């Protein structure tokens, strides 16, 4: 309810990234991914980000843990939490709260870096008079100047077809 | 007076659905031959808030000690989604002007897929799992077609933004340029509302989201193909035009619930793949390839 | 090795996602667009080691208009002395919507 | 495992190692990393038995992990000075992080782990094309990023991988575990001479890649994956004896015979500074990653294990095989000593 | 009746196709009336930015000079860059100890209204 | 033949290479090309006074320019 | 480093055009037809050197036209300029397609009593000269010159020294 | 210095701790991985859209589209060593020994 | 952050809809597999695909026609090839 609001998403996108590198049951990981795309795709398109991060989120939130959880599923399920997960999840906690204590009550933080602390309104952009929505016309290219990349982004995928096949029984 | 707006949305989706049952209802009984049922209330009103106070009441039986979170979760996913997206569904003015909402629409078609799964997951290592996970399969399968349908119609608009989709329909509908494209998009509906011919609790509430699910892909049908023009300092005209397309869309979409049968499931991938992904295809490069042919790409503002 | 082929052929497959100041598809510039321009033409035919010793101060600037890291910490000490002055109780300051 | 198919995966090979080569983007780099990775997972499980599905499970974690690093490498380059271009990089944790993965890429001493383990249950064709392109094409990535290195990673782990592969080694009776860790000897010597003259790392590339084929070529002219399979060869054939005695004396590195050119060079234009210590140290862990050679040759050619009967019946049949080019690698591996100022071909 | 089916069929595809294109070719007449409007009216706004943006500077150089007085070092308007040139301010330099409201309002506003 | 066999599979064939060959032969390519041209996203700047060249038309209304018509003349 | 200069508030004060977005967007081809002969001068200096700061001057007297502009049209012909851009006021984003009966009222009137040509679609385009009185600028980019050339290596080449100068292998 | 930067390096150290220790199942790790793939997608968007550097916009969806084909290739193989055996264990490979 | 406001007020509803409805009562196929990582590498080629009518104008409209062409003429590549080599069935 105030201005570290993309602060506040990074805050509980590492809270999701804790969440389920404790190591728990793969669904329970699924659903801890699931959270942190949700926020991930939040923080940017609080950055705007209009185009690009929703695009993903139907590719990443919306074509890969379907068949991640699917996968998960239909392999195995191992019906039983255990005490090292807690303690690594109240790790990383520990460790998220010290660096956020840091940063507020400090001026910086080095890992080997200087990271200013405060929430990052600025820097950003000083209103430029777009009328063409950049990032848009960004991914507007690929078609016009992507002559060599598009040909081996689906070539890539073409051989990524007939991998699967091979390796589940080609043909 | 924003969440005035947000309880104005919200409260008639609830009513709409209750009264969506009786219509399906009750249309079924005047299309085969059950003239009736309408004795419990005047013309069968009070029998559907009954039956939604019934299943609210009803004695559990109770199996559900299993699994708290994911089985507080996936009702709560499948009815958020589907009680959140009539957002940016433009009757007449919509409720949130994104820059981009069916690319959006598709995102939370896919977040229901997920709710499947938890609810399959949920349903504790079960035949009932495996048929779980084959609705999965055939839930998934679609929304392939769906988008690439979509980005063909939506490529006449030359933008995603929905506003300039009711610009390009005002001369004539979509439904004459890409009537096989809507046939298939159509057929594609079908297969994502998850009903005939294409086939524990709370079970009113997945039911909630079943038919929330309904209606919007209704009034989006409606946005997307057919409509009436908008008139600005009159919104109530398009208003009445945009209800009488949906509910006659939505009563055809129960005329063929009524009369067809159910699909094996070899026969359903095998018709998917191999009969809809390459008339998609060949639909959407030829939709591609026309606007270099009449000098007519559409203004992306 | 490094084969040019890239360079023998004449088509420009990788010279446009490469660096900025290059032709955007509208012909928009970038954020740090003339630091660029001026380090690249200070640096352009110089063997990368005295280019090092003599286009520094630009490659300063270019960073400095980058991450803008000098000019937050000056903001950050300027919020920092005015807490501790308002804390101290001079001048409960009216520069916002007046003088 | 049709031909056209196999024919499809080795060209994808091709055009990854062509556009890691050919780019000066660094997206491309990666897409030729990962595309010689999806490509190079099927000509493992040629096969189907379970040692070639672990060893592809095993391959495709430990590079899948360096592609990723490598991805965060760059993504800490455009941090700093923001463009995408195969220079000189402008952070150390960036080339920190750059250089170990390309280490896990190719291998060094705490990284190893996955190399003997991959090549030991899958064929021979798939260890040859393994070894020879997945250490081909990251050199040409190292040789364009040298001048921004930070001299201790290079050379720790070129030591380390030098001495580790030498110790890990003589222990081994397998073929293809010795032929790893001759593979990660010679990695650590390509990679210490790196920021010092890189034509030799270039020219020792060459020299190692086509002592590899001659190697692996005299492996697949007869089926043998131990070393009494040796022996069986040295009774039903006598030119594969004499012809493993010298390619394993140059594997070696031995004065007269070819193997000498990429070490002795190495410690010219080493010592051409003031290394001393370390050349002497390199040198005498190559006097000892020598004695599985020469244990490998006393077993193959020079004494005579005894050998079981139905040699008797497969007298009878030739070898009836096609070498891919074995008697000009052969005798362009061993013959070419007094063709050192072929080192100027390079520049 | 399938010849025909077919037939009736391709003509109201045709027939919607042609409707189409005249409307389309009519829109972008409209469009380009629109980069008319944006781009004739550009220079005033430009003029008014450019004094905003530099009535702002003034002030906050000046707030700035009562309010770091009590400081060893610190010159009162130090650029923070080594050459000369008018850079392009981060919202930092303009929009600061302003407290909240404001700043949301012109920061974010434009990502979280429509 | 193959109509009879997978009739919808051949109609997409059909369909697909009239759409990979018919973008050649057409009447409005080129002015698919200048409808696309000539729509100013950016402002057309102002340059320095003369070359002397008979171009460049110190008016908006003055017609020495190259201006697009056929928007109306369809 | 050097300090930086800025103008004060001596200089920055010219009377606003007071007037809201809609009649300035509604405004604008006749805004583009009478005026903006000497708005030129200002975008010129704008693009030519980039420094604000610098064409303010120029900024005032393009500010001043525009304030003129719309005197005018208050002067004169019409009244129901005012009734056009309350017309074009409410339509949502301003489509110029809705309200044209009153454009041609106003096209109408303007050519009676002021004449006023309005510019065809598209001339608003089309690339301008124009003459100035300020010159041409040296390094608008305020950097130092240029460090050194390369000295190229030129000629014709001879037989090489005695061979390689390796160990052995001479020549 | 741009402070989400700083706690979005924080999760990518997170998640690739969470890919390096993992106990006895091989989903957990490829799921860790796919975290990963996100941190270095959002980290690389951040920065494009803060530097305005339009024309190589690219490399996000790029990135992701490859490393998810990588995450395909890695069920497919998963699915294989789950099939050569019952479970999915990172025990049960102890043979192939070095 | 609007559309926040909306979805925390109908996660609020729905939220506290549940809790009145649960606090007052008062082997493998790979068959199946296959299908999962066709829908995951063809959605991924959709996502190349999908940004194309942002692209619809440019100076170069026959690179355009025939770099998307050939996006398709892949995609039924791949697809025509999984058909033929009989992989897609039961
Ligand atoms: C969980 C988060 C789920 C977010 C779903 C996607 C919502 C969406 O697309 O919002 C778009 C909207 C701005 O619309 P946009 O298309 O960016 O147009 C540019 C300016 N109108 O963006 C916004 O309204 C703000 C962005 C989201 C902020 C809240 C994130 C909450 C977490």
């Amino acid at each position: 309810m105030m201005t570290y609001i993309v602060f506040i998403l990074s805050i509980i996108f590492v809270m999701g990234f804790v969440g389920f590198s404790s190591k728990p049951s793969p669904i329970y990981g699924g659903l801890g991914l699931i959270v942190s795309g949700g926020v991930g795709c939040g923080i940017v398109l609080n950055f705007g980000g209009s185009f690009l991060g929703l695009m993903v989120f139907l590719i990443y939130l919306g074509g890969m843990m379907v068949v991640f959880g699917y996968t998960t599923a239909m392999a195995t399920e191992q019906y039983p939490s255990n005490k090292v997960v807690l303690g690594t999840f109240i790790t990383g906690l520990l460790m998220e709260f010290l660096m956020v204590y840091y940063v507020l009550k400090d001026k910086e933080v080095e890992i080997v870096f200087k990271f200013n602390g405060m929430g990052d309104w600025v820097i950003y952009d000083t209103g430029d008079s777009g009328f063409f929505s950049e990032e848009a016309m960004g991914i507007a290219a690929l078609y016009s100047y992507g002559t060599w990349l598009v040909i081996v982004t689906g070539w890539s995928l073409l051989i990524g077809v007939v991998v699967i096949m091979e390796i589940t029984r080609g043909n | 007076m924003f969440m005035i707006n947000v309880l104005t949305l919200i409260i008639p989706i609830l009513l709409a659905v209750a009264f969506l049952t009786l219509v399906e209802r009750k249309v079924l009984g005047y299309m085969q031959f059950r003239k009736g049922p309408n004795v419990v209330g005047p013309y069968g009103l009070l029998q559907p808030i009954a039956d939604a106070i019934k299943l609210f009441i009803k004695e559990p039986l109770r199996p559900a000690t299993s699994s708290i979170s994911m089985f507080i979760l996936a009702p709560i996913l499948a009815l958020t989604l589907a009680l959140t997206m009539w957002i940016p569904l433009p009757m007449p003015y919509p409720l949130i002007n994104m820059n981009l909402g069916v690319l959006f629409m598709l995102a939370m078609s896919s977040l229901a897929v997920y709710s499947i799964l938890w609810s399959g997951w949920a349903s504790n290592s079960k035949y009932a799992l495996i048929g779980a996970l084959r609705a999965v399969a055939q839930t998934i399968s679609y929304e392939v077609t769906l988008a690439i349908i979509l980005l063909s119609v939506l490529l006449m608009n030359g933008s995603f933004t929905l506003s300039t989709l009711i610009i390009t329909q005002e001369q004539v509908w979509l439904i004459f340029p890409a009537w096989p494209l809507a046939m298939m998009w159509f057929i594609s509906t079908l297969a994502e509302t998850n009903r005939a011919p294409f086939d524990a609790g709370p079970f009113a509430l997945f039911f909630m989201a079943e038919y929330a699910n309904i209606i919007m892909m209704n009034i989006f049908t409606t946005t997307l193909f057919l409509g009436a023009f908008h008139n600005p300092y009159m919104p109530e005209l398009y208003t009445i035009n945009f209800t009488i397309k949906s509910l006659l869309l939505s009563i055809t979409f129960l005329w063929i619930r009524a009369s067809y049968p159910r699909f094996r499931y070899d026969q359903l991938m095998h018709l998917l793949w191999k009969n809809f992904l390459p008339l998609t295809l060949a639909l959407c490069m030829w939709h591609v390839s026309l606007p270099i042919l009449l000098s007519s790409i559409p203004p992306q503002t | 090795p490094f084969f040019d082929v890239q360079k023998k052929l004449g088509v420009d497959l990788d010279h446009w996602m490469t660096i900025q100041s290059a032709e955007q598809p509208h012909r928009i510039p970038a954020r740090c667009h003339a630091f660029e321009k001026e380090w690249i033409e200070c640096a352009h035919g110089i063997g990368s080691i005295r280019a090092e010793k003599e286009c520094k101060i630009e490659f300063e600037d270019f960073r400095e208009c980058l991450l803008r890291q000098k000019t937050m910490k000056r903001l950050n000490a300027i919020k920092r002395q005015r807490d501790k002055l308002i804390k101290e109780g001079k001048y409960t300051p009216p520069p916002h919507h007046s003088g | 495992m049709n031909p056209i198919i196999l024919i499809i995966i080795l060209m994808t090979v091709m055009l990854g190692t062509i556009i890691v080569m050919i780019s000066t983007h660094w997206l491309l780099i990666w897409i030729g990393f990962e595309m010689n990775m999806l490509a190079i997972i099927p000509i493992m499980m040629k096969k189907h038995n379970p040692r070639a599905t672990e060893a592809s499970t095993k391959y495709f974690l430990t590079q899948s992990t360096a592609s990723m690093l490598l991805m965060m490498a760059i993504i800490i380059n455009l941090m700093f000075s923001g463009q995408w271009t195969v220079m000189k990089l402008f952070n150390p944790m960036a080339s920190m992080l750059m250089t170990m993965a390309l280490a896990m890429k190719l291998g060094m001493a705490p990284f190893h782990f996955w190399v003997p383990e991959v090549t030991q249950g899958i064929p021979l064709s798939s260890g040859l094309i393994l070894l020879t392109w997945q250490k081909l094409a990251p050199m040409s990535v190292l040789y364009q990023i040298l001048p921004s290195i930070n001299l201790d990673l290079i050379l720790t782990l070129s030591i380390l991988s030098i001495t580790i592969g030498g110790w890990g080694g003589l222990n081994q009776t397998q073929l293809r575990k010795i032929m790893a860790y001759s593979s990660i000897a010679h990695m650590g010597w390509m990679t210490a001479v790196l920021l010092y003259n890189p034509t030799m790392t270039l020219l020792n590339l060459i020299i190692y890649i086509i002592m590899t084929s001659t190697m692996f070529t005299l492996f697949m002219a007869n089926s043998t994956t131990t070393t009494l399979s040796l022996s069986h060869t040295w009774n039903k054939a006598p030119i594969m004896t004499i012809l493993v005695l010298i390619t394993l004396l140059s594997m070696g590195g031995l004065p007269p015979l070819s193997g000498f050119m990429p070490k002795w060079m190495i410690i010219q234009e080493m010592t051409k500074n003031d290394s001393i210590i370390l050349p002497t140290l390199m040198a005498i862990t190559a006097l000892l990653n020598l004695y599985f050679y020469m244990r490998l040759t006393y077993s193959t050619a020079l004494t005579m294990f005894p050998s079981t009967n139905n040699m008797k019946m497969k007298w009878q049949f030739p070898t009836t095989k096609r070498m891919t080019l074995l008697p000009t690698m052969t005798v362009l591996s061993t013959m070419l000593l007094p063709l050192t100022p072929i080192l100027s071909i390079l520049e | 009746s399938g010849y025909s089916m077919f037939a009736v069929g391709i003509g109201a595809l045709l027939f919607g196709y042609w409707s189409m294109m005249r409307w389309n070719r009519e829109r972008r007449r409209l469009q380009i009336e629109d980069f008319e409007a944006r781009i004739a009216l550009m220079p005033l706004l430009q003029a008014e930015k450019d004094r905003r943006v530099l009535q702002m500077l003034r002030e906050n150089l000046e707030e700035e000079a009562t309010i770091m007085k009590d400081v060893p070092g610190w010159k009162v308007g130090e650029s923070v860059f080594h050459t000369t040139r008018w850079v392009t301010p981060m919202m930092g330099e303009l929009y600061g100890l302003r407290t909240g409201e404001e700043i949301l309002s012109s920061t974010y506003g434009f990502i979280w209204y429509t | 033949n193959v109509w009879a066999k997978e009739p919808v599979l051949v109609a997409s064939f059909a369909i697909a290479g009239l759409a990979v060959i018919l973008p050649t032969l057409s009447p409005y390519t080129k002015y698919s090309l200048m409808i696309n041209r000539a729509t100013p996203y950016n402002y057309p700047v102002p340059l320095r006074d003369d070359g002397n060249m008979p171009d460049v038309p110190s008016h908006p209304q003055d017609p020495q320019g190259p201006s697009l018509e056929w928007l109306k003349r369809l | 480093p050097g300090i930086v200069e800025l103008p004060s508030l001596e200089d920055l004060k010219v009377q606003e055009v007071k007037v809201s977005s809609s009649v300035l967007k509604a405004a604008a081809h006749h805004y583009g037809a009478q005026c903006d002969k000497p708005n030129k001068e200002f975008m010129l200096c704008r693009w030519e050197e980039k420094d604000p700061r610098r064409c303010l001057e120029e900024g005032k007297l393009v500010n001043q036209c525009a304030l003129e502009f719309f005197r005018q049209i208050k002067r004169h012909c019409a009244e129901p300029f005012t009734e056009y851009w309350t017309c074009i006021d409410y339509s949502g984003l301003q489509l110029f397609r809705r309200c044209r009966k009153e454009q041609a009222q106003f096209d109408k009137c303007v050519l009676d009593k002021l004449g006023w040509v309005r510019p065809d679609l598209g001339e608003l385009s089309k690339v301008t000269k124009v003459k100035t009185d300020r010159p041409l600028p040296e390094n608008p980019y305020h950097s130092r010159a240029r460090p050194e050339p390369n000295p190229e290596v030129e000629g014709d080449l001879k037989p090489a020294r005695h061979g390689s100068r390796l160990f052995f292998w001479t020549m | 210095m741009s402070l989400v930067y700083m706690n979005i390096m924080m999760a990518f150290t997170v998640s690739l701790t969470g890919l390096l220790m993992y106990r006895s199942h091989l989903m957990s790790s490829l799921l860790c991985l796919e975290g990963m793939m996100l941190s270095l997608f959002i980290l690389a968007t951040l920065m494009i859209l803060n530097s305005h550097f339009t024309l190589a916009s690219m490399m996000p969806i790029i990135l992701l589209v490859f490393a998810a084909c990588e995450a395909a290739l890695g069920l497919s193989l998963l699915v294989m060593v789950s099939n050569t055996y019952g479970t999915d264990y990172v025990q049960n490979l102890n043979l192939l020994q070095c | 952050m609007n559309l926040m406001i909306t979805l925390l007020t109908n996660f609020t509803l729905a939220t506290l809809l549940v809790t009145i409805a649960f606090w007052l009562p008062q082997p493998f196929s790979m068959k199946f597999f296959l299908v999962a990582i066709t829908f995951l590498l063809f959605d991924l080629e959709i996502a190349l695909l999908l940004p194309l009518p942002w692209a619809s104008q440019t100076t170069n409209l026959n690179t355009m026609l025939t770099m998307a062409l050939l996006l398709i003429f892949l995609l039924a590549v791949s697809l025509a090839y999984e058909w033929t080599q009989k992989g897609l069935e039961w």
